[PDB]
C-alpha cells in the first residue's frame, strides 16, 4: 500500500509480544481474547478517516496490538511499556 | 584372599552410606531444580525464550531458550542420592 512503507493488511490487527515474554501463558492468553474485540473498532475508525496511520494498544501485560496488521521489522528488544508514548500516558510528570 | 578379609568393613561402609543417602533423599528430594535464566523460579514461568547477556555485557544480548532442568547429581531417589554421595566421598565436585 501507498502512504505505508511496508506491506499491510486491513483484514485484522497484528499482535507483538516481546521476546522475554512467553506467549500462551495464562495472563497473556486472557489478555489475548478481550483485545480481539478491538479489531472491529479498528476497522470502523479507518472507514471514517481513510488517511489514518497506526492505531496501537499497549497492554500493561507487555503485548502491543496494532492496526493495520504488518510484519514486524539482529534480535528484537522492543517493549511497548518502555516507549515514550506509553510512559507519558501511564503517569504524570 | 585380602578381599574376603576386608569384606567386613565393606558391609559397614555400604550400610552407612545408604542411611546418609536416605537422609539426603529426605532433605533435598527434588529441590535441585533451576531454570536456564536466574529470574524465573518455578516451572510455569520457565518457558519460552529469554534474552541472555554474554559475559555480563549489556551491549551483547543473545536470544536463548529457557529450560527447567534438573541437576546432574540430584537426590530424587535412593539411587541418585547414593551415586551423588559416592561422588562426594571421592572428594570430587563436592563443593558444587
Ligand atoms: C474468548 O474466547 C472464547 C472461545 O473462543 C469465546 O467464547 C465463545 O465465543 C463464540 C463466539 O461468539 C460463541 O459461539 C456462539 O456464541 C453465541 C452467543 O452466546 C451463541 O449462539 C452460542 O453460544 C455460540 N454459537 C454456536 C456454538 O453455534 C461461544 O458460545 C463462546 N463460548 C464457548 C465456545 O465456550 C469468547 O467469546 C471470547 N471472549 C471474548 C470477550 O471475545
Amino acid at each position: 500500500d501507498a502512504n505505508f512503507g511496508r506491506q499491510i493488511s486491513y483484514q485484522h490487527a497484528a499482535v507483538h509480544i516481546p521476546t522475554d515474554i512467553y506467549e500462551g501463558s495464562t495472563i497473556v492468553l486472557n489478555e489475548l481474547n478481550w483485545t480481539s474485540a478491538l479489531d472491529e473498532v479498528f476497522k470502523k475508525n479507518r472507514e471514517e478517516d481513510p488517511s489514518l496511520l497506526w492505531q496501537v494498544f499497549g497492554s500493561a501485560t507487555g503485548l502491543a496490538r496494532y492496526y493495520p496488521a504488518s510484519p514486524w521489522v539482529k534480535i528484537d528488544l522492543y517493549d511497548v511499556r518502555r516507549r515514550p508514548w506509553y510512559i507519558q500516558g501511564a503517569a504524570s510528570p | 584372599v585380602a578381599i574376603r578379609t576386608i569384606g567386613n568393613i565393606m558391609i559397614v561402609t555400604t550400610l552407612l552410606q545408604f542411611m546418609f543417602a536416605c537422609i539426603g533423599v529426605q532433605l533435598f528430594k527434588g529441590k535441585f531444580y533451576r531454570c536456564t535464566d536466574e529470574a524465573k523460579s518455578n516451572p510455569e514461568e520457565c518457558r519460552g525464550l529469554f534474552i541472555l547477556y554474554k559475559d555480563g555485557d549489556v551491549d551483547s544480548p543473545v536470544v536463548r531458550e529457557r529450560i527447567w532442568q534438573n541437576s546432574d547429581f540430584n537426590f530424587d531417589n535412593v539411587l541418585s542420592a547414593m551415586m551423588a554421595l559416592f561422588t562426594v566421598s571421592t572428594f570430587e565436585g563436592w563443593p558444587a
